[PDB]
RNA sequence: GGAGAGGUA
């Protein structure tokens, strides 16, 4: 009365690198809604994760005005910062330095190296520029963090996104250990934004959760 | 027994046949799955042949849609009856008033 | 009336009621209508079909 | 009167996908279903190469779809896609859908 | 799998011989001792002959030819 | 940062005879919503429970019939006696034994009971002897299980009767979050946890129970 | 097998 079903296989399915879908199987009826469930909110709600924090311009100290040489606008350049991956060591919070100037897509890696902070997309793109004498310096302060504070919460400031996940979904479905079919399976996809592969996020979030309730054995 | 009625529940109960009515209020003498037995009150009962009120109950038997009909008695030893008044609930009914 | 005998109750006048899912525990928006219904099964059995 | 593929289950009651009520003007509220299987492999082929589900979406008595989104679902979507005047996190700006979902969770 | 029928009815833009031709494959194939030409997927035979015709290496005409070669072959083999 | 605190289960008010609470604390912001659903579904789920299974009176063949002296239906009885509460210490299935005489009702303390088996609510009726000389025996069966068994789709002589099977002690469990009083820091949840059992089982145990069994299947994720 | 009565969508 103390036995339950251990689900077997763990298979998986590799879409692009950033993307997965794992499925796991036979589970016991009803745990599906439940496990699926709690590793959803664990996931997309508190992670350990640092993402840039704030940011300011040399020659734009407000949020509604207009850098000339410049293709898009202040909003659009804070929306791709926004977009931004870094990861970062036991340094808590940076700021970076990205001055650059004459015609061209300002990617990631014109941002300086600044040693153990790593930009995992290059590509990219930040803005672009229109005359190839214009120039544009700009710092960027960078901390850590766990979930996603807006702007309204509190030299310009960006909302914070510190979790890494972008999708999670799942749908249980019917299965039969060669009777007994009502029993279900576990379908989880996932979409990353490429800071780690979806496999090891899962065992992060499972090391969080079962750690938690530690105190309870 | 449904919460909200129209009241016109303890007319049809009573007026169909399912159910035991008593017809001289008395007392209950002996009760059984099966039967029931009734001590007529002293002034309803006849000058001569005083005797005492019987019933007996008709157990599962099937219905003419294949539904199985019995009576349970509704009352207790030494429980004072009244003439009228129910004794036997039949199918789908519960205190001598309908319930579907 | 039946304002005044839910009032009796300590029951939302309202009549609706706010709810939670079974399966996210979220709460549902939109205050939702609840309460009791008398109902009865019919005599057309799945089986017998 | 349309085919499809079966899928076995526990109980005693045909189930069907929901859509195509509205192409057999099915309620349920009772209305029942009969069943046939085609035997011989042409009778097969006729079956997922005509009468197939997938097949027939567009009546024949006009262009006009038939496998419209009847009564609750498109309840849900317009109800989806309306806009209250002044409502929680508003006036902010996104970077793309999957943003807006993880928001809403 | 198999959920629709719009490529085969595309390489054979008529939908009714294409039930005569992908059945005559499929009877092939069952009753006749034939093998596939697509890898199966532990699938039924019918779905296999649609597939096939879906990759356009099996048609009604390339369908004749065959059984023309294959009818010359037994007569060129009873000798 | 990167650490959070371990929840404690601080109290156990035993409100009542069955109503009972508990308290989890502390707990991390926005973790008390799941932890709260999550044992609400476990605990509702699976229980052991020690319901009863099978009957064996001693003058009739049928739960149909009726039985002289007594005023209900064999299936009076059997529905009774299915609502009815027991515990049992060591052994997985059990008979018990009633026997009695005479007339008035028969609580389930009439019951021969032995030491190890324990009546949670000794004044549940069961029948009513409406003659003195009208005396009723049975054997009842008691096993181990968990949720529900219809009689149906379980795998002998003709007078076993056999009833439906309702391994479950709890009925109704729901939850609470608030902000605790920690030292110093805001944001930090405290889960309260209203149970109400039939009286048959431990809360702290079942809290313990439910834990253990979500943490041994949770445990399949890691190392894949 | 055929009649008649009732009933469901
Ligand atoms: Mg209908």
């Amino acid at each position: 009365v103390t036995e339950f079903l251990k689900p077997r296989l763990v298979d998986i399915e590799q879409v692009s690198s950033t993307h997965a879908k794992v499925t796991l199987e036979p589970l016991e009826r009803g745990f599906g809604h439940t496990l699926g469930n709690a590793l959803r909110r664990i996931l997309l709600s508190s992670m350990p994760g640092c993402a840039v924090t704030e940011v300011e311009i040399d020659g734009v100290l407000h949020e509604y005005s207009t850098k000339e040489g410049v293709q898009e606008d202040i909003l659009e350049i804070l929306l791709n910062l926004k977009g931004l991956a870094v990861r970062v060591q036991g340094k808590d919070e940076v700021i970076l330095t990205l001055n650059k100037s004459g015609i061209g897509p300002v990617t990631a890696a014109d941002i300086t190296h600044d040693g153990d902070v790593e930009i995992v997309k290059p590509q990219h793109v930040i803005c672009h520029l229109t005359d190839e004498n214009a120039s544009i310096s700009m710092r960027i302060k960078v901390q850590r963090g766990r979930g996603y504070v807006p702007a309204s919460t509190r030299r310009l400031l960006v909302d914070a996104c510190y979790s890494p996940v972008e999708r999670i979904a799942y749908n249980v479905e019917a299965a039969r250990v060669e009777q007994r079919t009502d029993l279900d399976k576990l379908v989880i996809e996932m979409e990353t934004n490429g800071t780690i592969d979806p496999e090891e996020a899962i065992r992060r979030a499972a090391t969080i959760l079962a750690e938690q309730l530690e105190a309870f054995v | 027994k449904p919460l909200v009625g129209t009241g016109m529940e303890r007319a049809v109960a009573v007026d169909s046949g399912v159910t035991a009515v008593a017809k001289r209020g008395g007392v209950v003498q002996y009760v059984d799955a099966s039967r029931i037995v009734i001590k007529v009150n002293e002034d309803e009962m006849y000058p001569g042949e005083a005797g005492i009120d019987i019933y007996n109950l008709t157990k599962y038997t099937r219905s003419n849609q294949n539904t199985c009909i019995n009576q349970m008695p509704c009352v207790s030893l030494g429980e004072p009856v009244e003439r009228g008044d129910v004794l036997a609930d039949g199918p789908s009914t519960d205190l001598g008033e309908l319930a579907l | 009336e039946i304002k005044e005998l839910l009032k009796l109750g300590d029951l939302p006048t309202s009549g609706q009621i706010r709810l939670y899912d079974g399966r996210t525990g979220e709460q549902f928006e939109r205050p939702v209508t609840v309460g009791y219904m008398y109902m009865l099964k019919l005599n057309h059995l799945v089986d017998d079909k | 009167i349309q085919a499809f593929e079966p899928v076995l289950i526990e109980g005693k009651a045909i189930q069907l996908h929901p859509l195509v009520c509205a192409a057999y003007n099915a309620d349920f509220d009772g209305d029942q279903m009969a069943v046939h299987v085609p035997l011989t492999l042409e009778a097969q082929l006729e079956a997922r190469a005509l009468m197939m589900s997938t097949n027939n979406i567009l009546s024949p008595a006009n262009g006009e779809p038939i496998i419209v989104p009847s009564q609750d679902v498109v309840l849900g979507l317009y109800y989806m896609t309306r806009d209250c005047v002044n409502a929680k996190g508003e006036g902010m700006v996104l970077t793309g859908p999957k943003e807006a979902e993880r928001l809403y969770r | 799998a198999r959920v629709t029928v719009q490529d085969a009815v595309e390489k054979i833009g008529n939908r009714f011989d294409l039930v005569l031709v992908a059945a005559r494959r499929a009877r092939q194939m069952q009753v006749g001792g034939k093998d596939p030409l697509v890898p199966e997927e532990n699938d039924k035979t019918t779905v296999i002959a649609l597939r096939e015709i879906e990759e356009g290496l099996i048609n009604n005409q390339i369908l004749d030819v065959r059984e023309r070669q294959e009818q010359q072959e037994q007569e060129a083999a009873e000798l």
